[PDB]
């Protein structure tokens, strides 16, 4: 859209200053700042009328907004706490009618050392089923992640497929009784028989982790959770 | 005031959807229609301020306005199984700007052709000794209870389609690395009587 | 007794001069005990009585952010007329809306007023029944034809027999336009 967000992905802290930014192209005079939380939907944050202009939100406690242009409404976290953990959209408002931005994923954690890459496993068909259904149904299993910032793919030769693909909407929590618990996410892709006993065929699951920015000191000996790609793979059968 | 009182909606493909949005006001106020497809951002249906209550929209999505029953309810004939998503209702009135509701998520349900459970047994690409037990080709009726087990994990139903096939299934997957992992003691789950092992 | 609460909003267009000017004055009974004014250097709503300044700082903040918003309001309308004339916009012009409501000794409703004038002259006006309207010109005929077709009167009528009686009860201790695009000019 002419309506764009960043960060997409942010690994906040308890404390820590936080700025959304959302840029637009449509010289639309009204821009909107929007959080949505399961079983409350989409709530208002803060909004504005154009440059300069300053408006309040149904629950603006906590955030504070900034409009320096008529393009820019930035979204300013100063005190990040846990509560403002959500996904964040933006607006622009010509008229009545509003156009919404991809959105921005926010997580804030009591501690950064608790942010971990995800570990990615792809399982290979069964013989049994190839036997019955004369179908083939790989599984990727990307385990031991957090926060549930994780996006999956399957990759088919080099090409990213999507048919005879499912993959689980939510992530599960590895210890449900923690308030801080690493995730598992699962995925199938389903082919046929002879397309998955042609060895010369490759398959590939990928999973794409957000995590920690550049900007972050780390000091933990283990390697920076920053964004990356963590993938596993197998080949065709006989 | 906005309210979407159905906070998820499960029905069978082909057949009739109805998600409902009443709002309290005095007036007529500037409604809309959000759908937000899995993983996506929000992208409008329809809108209305006046005129012909009946509003169409995209993907066969028609919206009738009732002042009277203060409600501007989304219905659609026949759902395909790609409407899966989660539907919102907007309203503006007092100021130029959108009060949402808390949103419908929609579970269509395929028509599963020929249900033939059955429960496998999945081994890593890498490794060996680790597996993974899958559950699939059953029924669309069918629902997914996890094992109380705090270290045996199960996930939920899962529909893939084959496009290009005319083959769309359900499925799950089930993992433990505990000493007796088996696909037996796997899925206390509604498992059909003529599941495959 | 009987009493009264009423308010007046202006809005003047410069041209060349910036965003039109947007006045928002209130009166209890048949004194002005607010005042908001956006050619102000910090534009808010203002207490013109001492016995309003009893009034916590979020009831300020409400009432300022109806009057911003109203201001959005007037220049929107602003255009419309501007084109509903065939003027040009390079003149001043004015847009003005009168509301409030007189109340009896029970301290229910007596009458509701939501009025409408443009460069000085009547344009629109909520009639004593709180549901049809009265139309000065042509081009306000082709207002109250929208109006009547999407009850804009009805809207206005819950404030009246609402709020505007139940404020008026509590200043005596001693809201803004509808933004539905078939309600507007």
């Amino acid at each position: 859209a002419a309506v764009t967000q960043s960060p997409r992905n942010k690994v906040a802290v308890t404390g820590g200053k936080v700025t959304l930014s959302c840029n637009q192209t449509n010289n639309h005079n009204n821009m909107y700042w929007y959080r949505q939380d399961t079983g409350h939907g989409l709530r208002l944050i803060h909004y504005s009328y154009g440059a300069g202009s300053t408006e309040k939100g149904d629950i603006p406690d906590g955030y504070k907004a900034s409009r320096p242009s008529q393009e820019n409404f930035s979204l300013i976290l100063e005190l990040a706490t846990p509560s403002q953990t959500s996904v964040y959209f933006c607006a622009s408002g010509g008229g009545g009618t509003l156009y919404f931005g991809a959105g921005t994923r926010l997580s804030v954690l009591e501690d950064l050392k608790n942010v971990f890459p995800p570990e990615v496993a792809v399982f290979e068909p069964s013989e049994a089923e190839i036997s019955h259904t004369q179908k083939a149904t790989l599984v990727c299993l990307a385990t031991g992640f957090y926060p549930d910032h994780v996006e999956l793919s399957w990759w088919v030769n080099g090409k990213e497929v999507h048919s005879g693909v499912c993959t689980d909407p939510q992530p599960l929590k590895e210890q449900p009784a923690l308030n801080d618990s690493r995730y598992a996410l699962s995925s199938r892709l389903r082919v046929s028989a002879t397309f998955w006993q042609n060895p010369r065929n490759h398959f590939r699951c990928q999973v794409q982790f957000y995590g920690l920015s550049e900007n972050d000191e780390w000091t933990q000996d283990r390697a920076k959770p920053v964004t990356q790609i963590v993938s596993a793979e197998a080949w065709g059968r006989a | 005031s906005v309210t979407q009182p159905d906070a998820r909606v499960t029905v069978s493909e082909g057949a009739s959807l109805q998600l409902r949005c009443k709002y309290s006001y005095s007036a007529t106020p500037y409604l809309f229609w959000y759908v937000q497809y899995p993983r996506q951002g929000l992208q409008l249906l329809l809108k209305y301020y006046s005129g012909d209550p009946v509003v169409q929209g995209v993907n066969g999505f028609e919206a009738e306005f009732s002042k009277s029953n203060s409600s501007f309810h989304l219905r659609k004939a026949s759902v395909h199984w790609s409407d899966s998503a989660v539907y919102f209702c907007a309203v503006s009135l007092h100021r130029p700007a959108l009060t949402f509701g808390s949103g419908t998520k929609v579970i269509v349900l395929p028509n599963i052709q020929n249900p033939d459970p059955a429960v496998y047994q999945l081994r890593d690409s890498k490794s060996s000794d680790k597996s993974v037990c899958l559950f699939t080709d059953f029924d669309s009726q069918t629902n997914v209870s996890q094992s109380k087990d705090s270290d045996v994990y199960i996930t939920d139903k899962c529909v893939l389609d084959m496009r290009s096939m005319d083959f769309k299934s359900n499925s799950a997957v089930a993992w433990s690395n505990k000493s007796d992992f088996a696909c037996a003691n796997a899925f206390n789950s509604i498992i059909p009587e003529d599941t495959f092992f | 007794g009987p009493h009264s609460m009423r308010y007046f909003e202006t809005a003047v267009s410069r041209p060349g001069l910036g965003e039109p000017r947007y006045i928002s004055v209130g009166y209890v009974d048949d004194k002005e005990f607010v005042r908001f004014d956006s050619d102000a250097e910090n534009p808010r709503y203002e207490p013109q009585v001492p016995w309003m300044e009893q009034e916590g700082p979020e009831y300020w903040e409400r009432i300022t952010q109806v009057a911003k918003g109203q201001e959005q309001w007037f220049r929107v309308n602003l255009r419309t007329l501007l084109g509903y004339y065939n003027q040009s916009a390079g003149g001043t012009h004015t847009l003005q809306r009168m509301y409030g409501c007189d109340v009896g000794s029970d301290g229910r409703l007596l009458r509701g007023y939501e009025q409408f004038a443009y460069d000085g002259c009547d344009y629109i006006a909520l009639n004593e029944d709180l549901r049809t309207w009265t139309a000065a010109d042509m081009a306000a005929q082709i207002t109250r034809r929208k109006w009547e077709q999407a009850g804009a009167a009805e809207y206005y009528r819950a404030y009246l027999e609402g709020e505007c009686v139940e404020a008026l009860h509590r200043y005596l201790k001693n809201g803004g336009a509808p933004w539905n695009p078939a309600m507007m000019i």
